């Protein structure tokens, strides 16, 4: 079967950044040793380690969409995959409220319609497993107290 | 991949010819070829030479001895008791298949020296200088030499190279493929007074010692095969093209302004064909050569083309401009891809014969219109059905019998029938047609130009075929380039189209469910008559309904019958609103003859053409009605044309007289529509009320308004009213009277427009229009009639049949004072004095047509005047004009007329297999069986042609009429 | 001697996807998507593999790319000069549509869920619309990706100023205005699968405004939806029995319920009893053999069936269905189907749309809002 790649972003601190670009734009497989990503089982923490020397991660959620668009002849472009996580280096916290480019910035708070985002309807499952455990119940619709 | 079938290689080719005698008719020259042996142990080398007298051989400048013998002189023995045509045929397959180049065989085998076998084991260069010698040639090279008195330029003698395919063995020894190609050096050794044509760029032209004679070299570095080798020797009259300075045109001397005028527009045809593929002209030099006494109207070799000097007009004449511009167009398709870019086998070549076709289609297009493209591909298509529902089918690629419905064999060229080739190239731009219709013209065009690209990065190496076989393309090759540069293989349309031989037939017929609001097609195919194949693809149908036009693709699987398509609304009939039709144009239509119940207007199934196929539609009148006025598409208006002479309701007669005086309809459907106003108007006879029809018309739309039986004088500016009043006439003549005569009123009319007939004003000829009035008189003879069969004297004449005998007499004396462009009113009034003595008019006397079938007069007189003895023959059951016209095809100077005679008596036959005749001795069936045998066996179309007239006469078994 | 073809009363006046695109094989385009894939739909998680190089704990080496980039780009090359030099069609296969090769490009989405939006596989344009200025003007300011037309009429909704040019992104699905922005700095691409992690730098990403669609989402249970639903279906069931090597094509109904598990088997047996019987005994036992009179369709047959744009179209429809679903008649007209239907009718001139609404993706002044308000 065919399994859809997973691109994210990785950013990088700028001095690192610059020296892993340099690396990548060099080419050779000396990179491959220099660079290296270790992802813990948190999910949304990591290392990411630039010439061996550990920084710290963070998996985030991007508040736009983007997507991957490869060409042959840079007039038609086929979509390769969907980005929506980035990996800076250096929940609420998992989410990162700016976008990539300059003009999107505050985005999720500004350029974005508050009709919602999601949580509410894992705790309703929770909550109706443990009202499975019930014979009698009693609920009133209540003020201030 | 291409490996040779020879186990040598070609390189470079050394012709000269020298000595050539115009009043003995013979050439003298050498012939070197440099040859690399890919095998060793060559010993025999086998080249292709047919007619020239081999006098020396001599191999590395070593006498070498060479054995000549060619099995197609006679075919089969003459002691052979054999008389059927099956045995012929594939005796003439073998005989031809032992001297193919495309094996390994040859007719000329030579021995190589016993001291150059060390040369040649170990693979090094062979030099063979072959002297030879023309004495007398049959259907070699043609001399037209006239008998006027005076030296050879002044009476305008001249030599060229006839044939078709692989026929340059015929005035050299050569290697006579497709496949084989070298670079070329051509020296002709000519009178100070001609000039010498042929393929390549003229080097120089140096005299000779006494200034009497000069030496014309040519040399040829784009490697071609033997058989794109031409030659035209002559006192032409060289014309430089002003626009293109690379081109000259060559004609005959006087026809130097006819030459100018002609010739004009080649400049348009460089340009289209040089931007639609994106190659230029592969050639450094283009030469046209305009001759008498042609083989074929246009011939196409490399950098050369040999049309015949009955192309040639002046500025006056119109109905000849557009069949000569499409003759140089697809003259230059050819040089693009028949002489550039060659075949690898005889198989593969369909895709050069449809790509040919395909260009000059789109030539056609861009030039006279889409509507005259959509004609064109209608009547080719039509062309195609007739021919494979009449007999078999052609199989485009073969594979090496696999077509054994016909009778003769496809493996050759040479063995094909005439109308097989024709309808061959026919069918391989139709399926090229088809492959454009599956994968876009823009994709086509990028197909074509990789071909021609990798052409022409092989044309200039000089590895001797470690590239040059780039320049050789296949059907495996051809494919591949498509998916290349598509992604789609077309291997379905391939194997249907191609591999397998067939058309398809459709029967439709409608219904309209009104309580589903559903259109419920049924369509079903013939595929057990002998022609026709079983369609299994999807199909289009064009469905015109009161919402407007919307197409459906319906899938036809073997077990499918019924199709239910869904209908749209019918509430452009609540309020008065305009229907829209196919382009996105709206027009107000009559709604009262359509039904109350259905919506739709009218349906075509396969609007595109997009299968090979032939359509019976069953609507209903009032649809074909619609279809014929509101249609925009010209296939479909043809089509109601032709399906409204079964229905003879004055509906119909309405709207073809809508359709007849409506311009900004395409003239083509217009002159149709004249020719079913007749037939209607002779189907309802006891129930027309007023004039005959299309005369009020026509003087309405063609004659003064003062005066309505006076024609106005001749502007033929227009070109679309020209010819509809010129074919409006011929069609008016076919009305008939209750008893069967034509009325005198519709006569009296026809020759009033020949008497009031003033051409003094225009600035186009009146040939045609005036030949069409003699049509017109002679379409209006009904049969005489003859008491007691009684001597048709001048006293007992019809007195309708004096009027025209006096006009046809006066027109045929004019022409011979006053000649018309080409004989027009001379072939014109041939056929009418041949259509009076079909009727019991004038006497049954072949004595006039035998003495205009002479030698010296103009070929088209010469072809109506044997058209007129084959048709006497047939009626008449003549003895002795049937051996006047077999000896005219043994011994006659021009070999198109001895094919064209063969041509006439084939398609108009004195007698065919299930008729007993007084004609079907033995001595006939030896008379033709020698035709086939020997006497035919030096044109290789002449053989073909006495092949299908012993077929249509005798049949594929033993003639019965035998003991 | 002359045209003399009234064409003028008879005549009065693209997009090639990846063969795996076109074809709908299932990686690329789903067959069933489940309540969690369809509130992740477009935007997948980053899954733990189970077996490969990566599903081993710890840390993992990146490897750079640029050899394989510049490699495959020379072998391209060469494939394009073998084959005439012309344009050539590249993506055959699945492995063409990697992202280790070829000059990859960004594109950011201003709206959080579009109306349309194109899966792995599909091909779009950049067409770079440019208005000349009055009388004189230089010429298109010249731009790196996209061919230039020059737009008289505007395609979207307003008209484009006298010397501006602007990029936009045209599809068989949608058309939208493309907006070239530099990277930032910090920011490379990793790839990452099953085998190890590589990395790509980036300079080029388009901000993507506001959709124009051009074609319909379907509603839920309307006509489209009913064609397409039981299409997909029969489309996959033939490419079932084209895939299978026995000599009487043979499926098994399992295979077909593992792929759409929300179908009750009675549909599924409709589609299977024209072209297919059960065999309960003897040889080829519970398999669905092809019937010996049915003829399978060709490719270009079963391509003509179903189009990857209907599947987009498909995907938002049921993406929009679980997005409203969760969220127990504001947001019903901010349906795609809603939109999409808004929009064509008002490219048509059917009717008018309120630019300022609830519809409006932005949830403030900017962007359009597509709900059909009168012409009068």
């Amino acid at each position: 079967p065919h399994e859809l790649e997973s691109q994210f972003i990785l950013r990088l601190p700028p001095e690192y950044a610059s020296t892993v670009r340099r690396a990548v734009q060099s080419g050779h497989v000396n990179l491959k040793d220099r660079l290296t990503i270790e992802l813990h089982p948190d999910g949304r923490h990591g290392i990411v380690r630039v010439d061996r020397v550990p920084l710290a991660s963070k998996l985030v959620d991007l508040p736009c969409v983007m997507e991957s668009l490869k060409t042959i002849d840079k007039k038609t472009f086929y979509k390769t995959a969907d980005i929506c996580q980035m990996l800076v280096s250096t929940e609420k916290k998992f989410i990162w409220n700016h976008g990539i480019t300059l003009p999107l910035k505050n985005v999720r708070k500004r350029r974005f319609r508050k009709t919602a985002k999601k949580d509410v309807e894992k705790e309703v499952k929770r909550l109706l497993s443990t009202d499975a455990e019930a014979v009698s119940t009693r609920w009133e619709i209540i003020a201030e107290d | 991949g291409f490996e040779s079938p020879r186990p040598y290689k070609l390189t470079h080719q050394v012709v000269c010819i020298n000595n050539i005698n115009f009043q003995r008719k013979s050439v003298v020259g050498f012939v070197e070829l440099t040859i690399f042996p890919t095998v060793a142990n060559l010993n025999r080398i086998k080249l292709n030479s047919k007619q020239c007298r081999i006098y020396r051989v001599r191999i590395n400048d070593l006498e070498a001895a060479f054995i000549y013998n060619d099995p197609t002189l006679e075919v089969c023995h003459s002691e052979s008791k054999q008389r059927n045509l099956n045995y012929f045929s594939n005796a003439y397959a073998a005989a031809v298949s032992a001297v193919d180049p495309d094996a390994g065989n040859g007719e000329l085998c030579i021995k190589v020296p016993s001291e150059l076998w060390k040369h040649v084991d170990e693979l090094k260069v062979l030099k063979i200088h072959i002297n030879f010698s023309l004495d007398q040639p049959k259907g070699g090279l043609h001399f037209v030499v006239p008998s006027v008195e005076g030296s050879m330029a002044e009476r305008g003698a001249h030599v060229f190279s006839c044939g078709y395919q692989n026929s340059t063995r015929f005035w050299f020894p050569c290697v006579d493929s497709y496949s084989e190609l070298c670079t070329w050096k051509l020296e002709f050794t000519v009178d100070a007074a001609m000039v010498a044509v042929s393929n390549g760029d003229l080097v120089e032209t140096v005299y000779t010692h006494d200034m009497r004679k000069k030496t014309f070299h040519y040399m040829l570095t784009i490697p071609t095969a033997a058989s794109n080798i031409s030659l035209a020797i002559g006192p032409f009259e060289i014309l430089v093209d002003p626009y293109m300075h690379e081109v000259t045109h060559f004609c005959l001397p006087q026809l130097l302004p006819l030459l100018k005028h002609t010739t004009s527009y080649l400049h348009e045809v460089f340009e289209f064909y040089e931007e639609i593929l994106t190659c230029r002209y592969p050639y450094s030099c283009f030469k046209t050569v305009f001759i008498d006494e042609a083989y074929v109207e246009v011939a196409a070799y490399a950098s050369m083309s040999i049309f015949s000097t009955n192309l040639l007009h002046s500025a006056m004449i119109i109905d000849e401009t557009p069949l000569t511009r499409r003759c140089l167009a697809q003259s230059l398709a050819q040089q693009f891809f028949g002489c550039f870019i060659s075949r690898m086998s005889w198989s593969d070549e369909w895709v050069l014969k449809g790509i040919s076709g395909y260009i000059y289609g789109l030539w056609m297009k861009k030039t006279f219109g889409v509507n005259e493209y959509r004609h064109w591909i209608k009547e080719e298509l039509d062309k195609i059905v007739a021919y494979e529902l009449k007999t078999g089918g052609v199989l485009l690629h073969p594979i090496f019998n696999p077509a054994s419905h016909l009778h003769f064999s496809i493996k050759h060229p040479h063995t094909l029938s005439w109308e097989y080739y024709s309808m061959f190239q026919c069918k391989a731009h139709l399926v090229m047609r088809l492959i454009e219709n599956r994968i876009s013209m823009e994709f086509m065009l990028q197909v074509f130009n990789k071909l021609l690209s990798l052409a022409s990065t092989a044309s200039s190496q000089k590895f001797q075929s470690h590239m040059w076989s780039q320049m050789l393309v296949s059907t495996s090759g051809f494919l591949k380039s498509i998916s290349n540069v598509s992604g789609k293989d077309i291997q379905p349309l391939i194997k249907q189209w191609v591999d397998q031989s067939g058309v398809v037939k459709f029967y439709g017929s409608f219904a309209f469910n009104r309580k589903r609001n559903v259109l419920e097609l049924e369509i079903k195919q013939d595929y057990t008559s002998p022609g026709t194949q079983k369609y299994v693809g999807p199909l289009k149908v064009t469905v015109q309904e009161l919402d407007g036009s919307f197409n459906h693709t319906l899938q036809i699987e073997e077990n499918s019958l019924k199709h239910d398509i869904p209908c749209h609304s019918k509430s452009r009939r609540n309020k008065k609103k305009k229907i829209p039709l196919m382009n996105g144009e709206e027009v107000d239509m009559d709604l009262s003859a359509m039904d109350a119940d259905s919506p739709l207007l009218w349906i075509r199934i396969d609007p595109d053409m997009s299968v090979l196929r032939k359509v019976e539609f069953e609507q209903a009148d009032f649809m074909w009605q619609y279809q014929l006025r509101y249609e925009r598409d010209v296939v479909a208006q043809q089509e109601s044309i032709l399906a409204l002479e079964k229905f003879p309701t004055p509906a119909s007669r309405l709207a073809l007289t809508d359709i007849l005086e409506q311009e900004q309809c395409f003239y083509r459907v217009r002159m149709s529509a004249c020719f079913c106003l007749a037939k209607i108007a002779n189907s309802m006879v006891s129930t027309w009320t007023g004039p005959p029809a299309m005369k009020s018309l026509f003087t309405r739309m063609f004659c003064c308004k003062s005066c309505p039986n006076i024609v106005k004088t001749n502007n033929f500016m227009s070109f679309q009213s020209y010819f509809l009043q010129k074919t409006m006439p011929v069609a008016m003549a076919l009305l008939r009277d209750v008893h069967n005569l034509c009325p005198k009123e519709v006569l009296t009319f026809i020759l009033d427009l020949i008497k009031y007939n003033d051409n003094r004003k225009n600035k186009f000829s009146d040939n045609y229009y005036r030949a069409e009035m003699i049509d017109a008189l002679a379409n209006s003879v009904t049969p005489a009639v003859s008491v007691n069969n009684e001597v048709r004297t001048l006293d007992n004449l019809n007195p309708d049949v004096r009027l025209i005998l006096e006009e046809i007499t006066r027109f045929l004396n004019m022409e011979k004072l006053l000649p018309s462009y080409r004989h027009t009113i001379t072939v014109s009034c041939l056929r009418a004095i041949r259509v009076l003595q079909k009727n019991g008019h004038v006497p049954s006397d072949p004595a006039l047509f035998k003495s205009y079938a002479e030698y010296g007069h103009f070929v088209d007189i010469r072809i109506a005047a044997l058209e007129a003895v084959v048709d006497y023959t047939k009626v008449d059951r003549s003895y002795e004009e049937l051996q006047w016209l077999l000896n005219m095809i043994q011994n006659d100077p021009v070999p198109y007329v001895r094919h064209k005679i063969l041509n006439m008596l084939t398609k108009n036959p004195p007698f065919t297999k299930n008729m007993e005749s007084p004609l079907c001795n033995e001595a006939l069936v030896d008379q033709l069986w020698k035709l086939m045998n020997s006497g035919t066996s030096h044109d290789w179309r002449l053989r073909c042609g006495a092949v299908d007239l012993y077929f249509t006469l005798f049949g594929l078994s033993r003639p019965s009429c035998l003991p | 001697p002359w045209n003399l073809s009234n064409d003028e009363y008879y005549y009065p006046k693209i997009i090639q996807h990846s063969i795996p695109a076109v074809e709908l094989r299932q990686p690329f385009f789903p067959t069933h998507m489940g309540p969690i894939k369809l509130r992740q739909f477009h935007r997948p998680p980053l899954k733990k593999y189970s077996f490969g190089a990566l599903s081993q704990p710890g840390p993992h080496s990146v490897q750079p790319l640029l050899k394989h980039i510049k490699k495959k780009a020379k072998m391209r090359e060469q494939e394009r000069q073998a084959s005439g030099g012309g344009e050539m069609f590249f993506m055959r296969t699945p492995q063409d549509l990697t992202g280790k090769d070829g000059d990859l490009i960004l594109a950011e989405y201003s709206e959080e869920n579009g109306p349309l939006m194109m899966q792995v596989g599909m091909a779009t344009k950049i067409k770079n619309y440019y208005k000349r200025k009055p009388g004189k003007d230089p010429g298109a300011p010249d731009c790196k990706y996209g061919e230039t037309v020059y737009c008289h009429t505007s395609p979207f909704l307003g008209s484009l100023h006298p010397g501006q040019l602007l990029q936009a992104f045209e599809n068989n699905l949608f058309r939208a205005p493309i907006y070239l922005h530099k990277m930032p700095e910090t920011d490379f691409l990793i790839i990452r699968t099953r085998q190890g992690y590589y990395i790509r730098e980036l300079v080029d990403i388009f901000v993507v405004g506001q959709q124009c669609p051009l074609f319909e989402v379907p509603g839920p249970n309307s006509k489209r939806a009913n064609t397409h639903i039981r299409d997909f279906l029969q489309v996959f069931i033939y490419r079932l029995f084209w895939k299978s090597k026995d000599r009487p094509r043979r499926i098994r109904m399992e295979d077909i319920k593992k792929a759409f598990p929300s179908h009750s088997e009675s549909s599924i047996r409709k589609r299977l009893k024209l072209c297919a019987d059960f065999k309960r005994t003897g040889m080829d036992s519970n398999w669905w053999v092809l019937k010996s009179d049915f003829r399978l369709p060709t490719e270009e047959e079963i391509r003509a069936m179903v189009s990857p744009e209907q599947c987009c179209a498909y995907y938002s429809m049921i993406a929009a269905e679980q997005r409203l679903k969760d969220a127990g008649d504001d947001e019903v007209r901010t349906a795609p189907w809603n939109t999409t239907r808004a929009f064509i009718a008002a490219m048509k001139g059917k009717c008018l749309l309120e630019v300022t609404g609830v519809a409006d993706p932005t949830g403030c002044g900017e962007g359009f809002s597509y709900v059909k308000i009168p012409n009068k």
